[PDB]
RNA sequence: UCUUAAGGUAGCCAAAUGCCUCGUCAUCUAAUUAGUGACGCGCAUGAAUGAAUUAACGAGAUUCCCACUGUCCCUGUCUA
RNA sequence: GCUCUGAGGACUGACAGUCGACUCAGAACUGGUACGGACAAGGGGAAUCCGACUGUUUAAUUAAAACAAAGCAUUGCGAUGGUCCUCGCGGAUGCUGACGCAAU
RNA sequence: AGAAGUCCAUUGAACCUUAUCAUUUAGAGGAAGCAGAAGUCGUAACAAGGUUUCCGUAGGUGAACCUGCGGAAGGAUCAUUG
RNA sequence: UAGGAUAGGGGCCUACCAUGGUGGUGACGGGUGACGGAGAAUUAGGGUUCGAUUCCGGAGAGGGAGCCUGAGAAACGGCUACCACAUCCAAGGAAGGCAGCAGGCGCGCAAAUUACCCAAUCCUGACACGGGGAGGUAGUGACAAUAAAUAACAAUACCGGGCGCAUUAGUGUCUGGUAAUUGGAAUGAGUACAAUCUAAAUCCCUUAACGAGGAUCCAUUGGAGGGCAAGUCUGGUGCCAGCAGCCGCGGUAAUUCCAGCUCCAAUAGCGUAUAUUUAAGUUGUUGCAGUUAAAAAGCUCGUAGUUGGACCUUGGGCCGGCCGGCAUCGCGCUCCUAGCCCGGCAUCGUUACUUUGAAGAAAUUAGAGUGCUCAAAGCAAGCCAUCGCUCUGGAUACAUUAGCAUGGGAUAACAUCAUAGGAUUCCGGUCCUAUUGUGUUGGCCUUCGGGAUCGGAGUAAUGAUUAAUAGGGACAGUCGGGGGCAUUCGUAUUUCAUAGUCAGAGGUGAAAUUCUUGGAUUUAUGAAAGACGAACAACUGCGAAAGCAUUUGCCAAGGAUGUUUUCAUUAAUCAAGAACGAAAGUUGGGGGCUCGAAGACGAUCAGAUACCGUCCUAGUCUCAACCAUAAACGAUGCCGACCAGGGAUCGGCGGAUGUUGCUUAUAGGACUCCGCCGGCACCUUAUGAGAAAUCAAAGUCUUUGGGUUCCGGGGGGAGUAUGGUCGCAAGGCUGAAACUUAAAGGAAUUGA
């Protein structure tokens, strides 16, 4: 179940089963990676990367046609963002929250989805910082977090 | 969570209970599919399907309705080869049938099989 | 239900340790306060009687115990003591040396007679049960 | 049962408010009309006439303990 | 008391040279156990009553438990008004206006 | 060589004062619980217990208890398409 | 760090310096009626409780402290001093230490001789000779333990059941017994010549003579309602005496008391008391329970802790009758183990788990042998012609945990190849030590051997498992009375005003208090105030719970759904800690309609401090700040899996043709049908579960083990006292004991 409310939900992605890609995908690997860098420079996350492909350029998995997943590309590229999707989009939204509660400090529903939003950027941190993806002194900020973000 | 080798067994005594003629099995193992071969060895259930695609796994036994009990003991204990002989008699249901399956150095095996290779291990489960 | 992980030996013992409080009889074994109690882990007790009583018995009898008040040269508590036999207190008489013991039921007041837990099972050295029956006359 | 407009509520007390009074009990002392703490049918206690407490503070009033001492036993002497 | 030891700095060319008024600790010895040696300079504690505190007061017999105090409450008043002075004209609050003035 | 004595250290009993811990024990008065009996005042609860019961909180009353606000059914309704 | 001291390491101590050490894995502190262990009792297994005590270790000799001698002592059957105690004194002085043996006092429920002995076992000395209250022997010893007497056998008898016929008898077989009936046999308890035993006696073992008539050579303990075995015996007592562990008996016919007979259970033993084990699956890891019987925290976050998805070759074979060795698509070894070019060789990730081995003190326990006569025991003893000696044994096991060592790598944790600073035979550059060409010691040197460093070429499949019906994040169209700020509206209630009308109005079952010809109630129009948001409105939604229903706007947030997007285990539950948490309540502003604790009245009633009716303060509302509880409920913790059926319904999505008072036509919106997920629930049934009520999750439970937190151990006393802590206070959280009690309680049945 969600790790913070009592939903239940099972809506996600079901992969194909063929690892190989199919057969009208038949774009180059350098060119897709021309790609992959192109949007990335321009400035969006893994996330927007592969959904861009899946949508106007016609490539169903970047791991299916490449065998090297997005973040992957991105990292042998040096592209790779300083602080990952996930983390930052908890930031991101952590700071979205706290502007708004520091304006309406009656609202003790914001103040709870503060505390597990904060929460769930915690324990996110631990593990980046156990897997050596984040500086091992990085710790968030509540005060100059948004200069991080956005 | 998951601990499967009880989310196994346990489906299986279910659907022997009810009497349905195959039960399938969501995660699989080599530890789950070597208890299977013991089961079948010893001839308690028959032969199985193994649906590996690609991911986690899936499983199809078909029950012969000649099983009665299966379990794990998961806080899988710690087993020595001179004192399974008070687990046989803490668990099964006599000392002519049923079947203590504990894994070993020498891979999954049962308790009459640990007797003649003499090498204990962790309880894995039962079945009687 | 129960923690059962492999590794959980610290939380069962501790829990153990602490859930044998709220059992009785290791409460009273363990608490120290059978040391506080008249007899003080002591079977029995010779004690000083100060008087021939007599005390009123419990709803459904109606009837007169003839028990004794008696003092405990050891520790100096003054209580309450049956006297197990028919016509039996006229043996007893006022300050003669008596042993008490514990009247059944362990340290609990037994039967009909109101908050008493002792029995005279001597007085001035010689058998109760044989000045009962005539062994010996003290 | 008579009667009032209402019948002294929460509290509190021989209190700086109690005549009887040196109230009764306990404590303090060898001995206490004093002190404290309780008891209250309280001559004549009592709620912003403020009631009950209240740490700190007081050239405020009262009681006791330790140190100290010519205040005293009991006076003596010295200096201006 | 005396004889020491240690630490704390400045200026000049992790060192060298020059200078430095003080403070703080420690030790050995010494004396008719005397040492804040004169001067200066809290007696302490257990409680009760009263007033919260600070403050003010009967100059020349009463310095307090009295007065004041903040705190609390009440009352009048929206300017053609409230409280008040004035013999009269006029005036104080008011260079103000209810988070204010006025009377308790 | 060598004793009494003596000096300075060191170990240090033992006593003394305060502090404090712990175990028992006294206390006028206040106020709990229990047991007893052949008591007084009520009628609170169990039926719709005669005001449905009860939970939290606040105030009151000789006593059970009463009322106010919110909640529950362990309700006296599993029910408005009649 | 340096030293001092010690026999010696060491803050053991000194001088200087540093600021460290332990702790929720429980330090420090407190209790212990606590010496530790080998072990004892009980035990199906697991356990629970105990262990002062004869074996080992430690500590003390009244309490502390300090030393001589000596190899060895902080000795106490050695000394010095103090404190407590006390002895002799001729009054100055002096001697002390039984927790050694024995013995005396006291304390107590509680514990024996002021004996003998060196003979054994050993110790000790200058020592074959001495000494030994160590130690042995003897007296008291129902501590505990063992064997085990109190009669046996015969015919007679009133008799008593078949069996020889079994009728119709009659007597018949083991003898069953009331038989002090009759009878001779057997013996040890006891007495005792003697011998043996003994260091000397004593006991035991042998045995001259003595030693049984059933009253004695006498067996008791407790019980006779239920449990629980054995009186619907007799007399006495009369809710008394008394019994009774509990239930209960006794109130003049007592199966229950006091007695006699009879009987019963155990039997030289049994009852009683306390403590403890079992019972007890009433401490539950094996192995309990939490909807209603005691028990899910109000709810969520949350660190430690506990628990953690799947994936990695021994895949197929030979070979000999459970395994050796083999080969296949086995990173190398120079050296010891190293073949008749060759098995089976070093160093270059940890643990757990598991197998085997070693060492493991005996006594205890298990257990082998053994005829102390058996037995508890003991470790002996047994067979020669039982003639100058043979054969001897005096086993073996267990010993959890910690440590050492060998084989395995299934299972489980830790650490970690993606920056390649990776692996790789080599080639020489930096610099080095030296052996055999230094026969003597050798010391720097040219190819050499080797660390270290070091650049470039080289090869290889050159190096990164998947992407969970785990999770996080993104994205799209949504949905929701989810939250906050502001904002529009609605009638109604009250008040007030303007107008009209006239005797009543309000309230009740009925009244009265109350308002009213100073015009109440009623009607219309309108304004102010504050509250509330009808109907729609539901077995419907959202929210972590509390809770959230007028409108629009804004602000952030959210579940589900969809997804051929991403991260790749990041997760589940969570002591400490933290956020929210109805109503009441508290501090202080604003507001003050309605309603309304307290309070005041009118009724009722015996009372009425209540229900009923009028007025009403705080309060109800809002703000700033507290409080932290509710039958905070689903009396049901959280995540996960399986299992049974259906129609509804909520949101999302997918697929159907078939009509819209829509749509420039279609799509889309509403509606009909079918299917997926995720919700809130409901209806039927046990094949299940349960004490049942009941429950499709309270099932998958004695065929008991997915993970985890909290929490109960009969009813009271009691969520009380005391202590702590938080709070302005109310109070909250944490929270006993004494004593008392035999039932309290849950579900269902019948009756009333
Ligand atoms: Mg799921
Ligand atoms: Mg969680
Ligand atoms: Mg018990
Ligand atoms: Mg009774
Ligand atoms: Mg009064
Ligand atoms: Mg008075
Ligand atoms: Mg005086
Ligand atoms: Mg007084
Ligand atoms: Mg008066
Ligand atoms: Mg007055
Ligand atoms: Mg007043
Ligand atoms: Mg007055
Ligand atoms: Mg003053
Ligand atoms: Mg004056
Ligand atoms: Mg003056
Ligand atoms: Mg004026
Ligand atoms: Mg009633
Ligand atoms: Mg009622
Ligand atoms: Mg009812
Ligand atoms: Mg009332
Ligand atoms: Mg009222
Ligand atoms: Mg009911
Ligand atoms: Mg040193
Ligand atoms: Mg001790
Ligand atoms: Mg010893
Ligand atoms: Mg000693
Ligand atoms: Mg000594
Ligand atoms: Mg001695
Ligand atoms: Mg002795
Ligand atoms: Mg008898
Ligand atoms: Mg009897
Ligand atoms: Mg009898
Ligand atoms: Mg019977
Ligand atoms: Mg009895
Ligand atoms: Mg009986
Ligand atoms: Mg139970
Ligand atoms: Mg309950
Ligand atoms: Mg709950
Ligand atoms: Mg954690
Ligand atoms: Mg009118
Ligand atoms: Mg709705
Ligand atoms: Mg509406
Ligand atoms: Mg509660
Ligand atoms: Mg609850
Ligand atoms: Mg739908
Ligand atoms: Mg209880
Ligand atoms: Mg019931």
């Amino acid at each position: 179940g969600r790790m913070h409310s009592r939903g239940k939900g099972i809506s996600s992605s079901a992969l194909p089963y063929k690892r190989t890609p199919p057969s009208w995908v038949k774009t180059a690997v350098a060119d897709v990676d021309e790609l992959i860098t192109k949007a990335a420079k321009k400035g969006q996350m893994p996330s927007q990367i592969g959904v861009l492909l899946r949508d106007q350029h016609g490539i169903p998995l970047v791991k299916s046609v490449t065998g090297s997943k997005i973040l992957r590309i991105l990292k042998a590229h040096g592209l790779a963002p300083e602080i990952p999707e996930d983390l930052y989009f908890l930031i991101k939204k952590a700071v979205a929250i706290r502007k708004h509660l520091e304006r309406n400090r009656k609202d003790k529903d914001s103040k709870f989805r503060l505390i597990l939003v904060e929460s769930r950027i915690h324990r996110l941190a631990r593990y980046y910082k156990r897997t050596k993806k984040l500086p091992p002194t990085w710790k968030y900020e509540s005060a100059t977090a948004s200069t991080l973000v956005a | 969570g998951r601990r499967i080798l009880n989310d196994a067994l346990r489906t299986m005594v279910n659907a022997e209970r009810r009497g349905k003629a195959t039960a399938q099995l969501q995660p699989i193992s080599g530890v789950m599919i070597s208890f299977l071969n013991i089961m079948k060895h010893r001839g308690y259930i028959k032969n199985f399907e193994v649906f590996d695609p690609h991911r986690v796994g899936k499983i199809t036994v078909e029950l012969q309705g000649r099983i009665k009990d299966c379990k794990a003991l998961t806080y899988r204990q710690d087993l020595r080869a001179t004192e399974i002989e008070k687990y046989r008699t803490r668990m099964l249901p006599t000392r002519q049938w049923g079947y203590v399956v504990v894994t070993t150095p020498n891979g999954v095996l049962d308790h009459e099989e640990a007797i003649r290779q003499n090498v204990g291990g962790q309880v894995l489960g039962y079945f009687h | 239900g129960k923690t059962r992980g492999m590794g959980a030996g610290r939380k069962l013992k501790t829990h153990r340790r602490n859930q044998r409080w709220a059992d009785k009889a290791y409460k009273k074994s363990h608490l120290g306060n059978e040391w506080k109690k008249p007899f003080a882990g002591s079977s029995h007790a010779k004690g000083i009687v100060l008087e021939k009583i007599g005390i009123e018995a419990k709803q459904p009898n109606s009837a007169i115990r003839k028990c004794a008040r008696v003092q405990l040269v050891k520790n100096g508590k003054k209580i309450a003591a049956f006297v197990p036999n028919d016509g039996c207190l006229n043996f007893i008489e006022e300050n003669d040396e008596v042993l008490i013991a514990g009247f059944g039921r362990k340290g609990h007041a037994v039967g009909d007679i109101p908050g008493v837990r002792f029995k005279v099972v001597k007085v001035s050295g010689v058998s109760l049960l044989a000045l009962f029956k005539e062994k010996k006359e003290k």
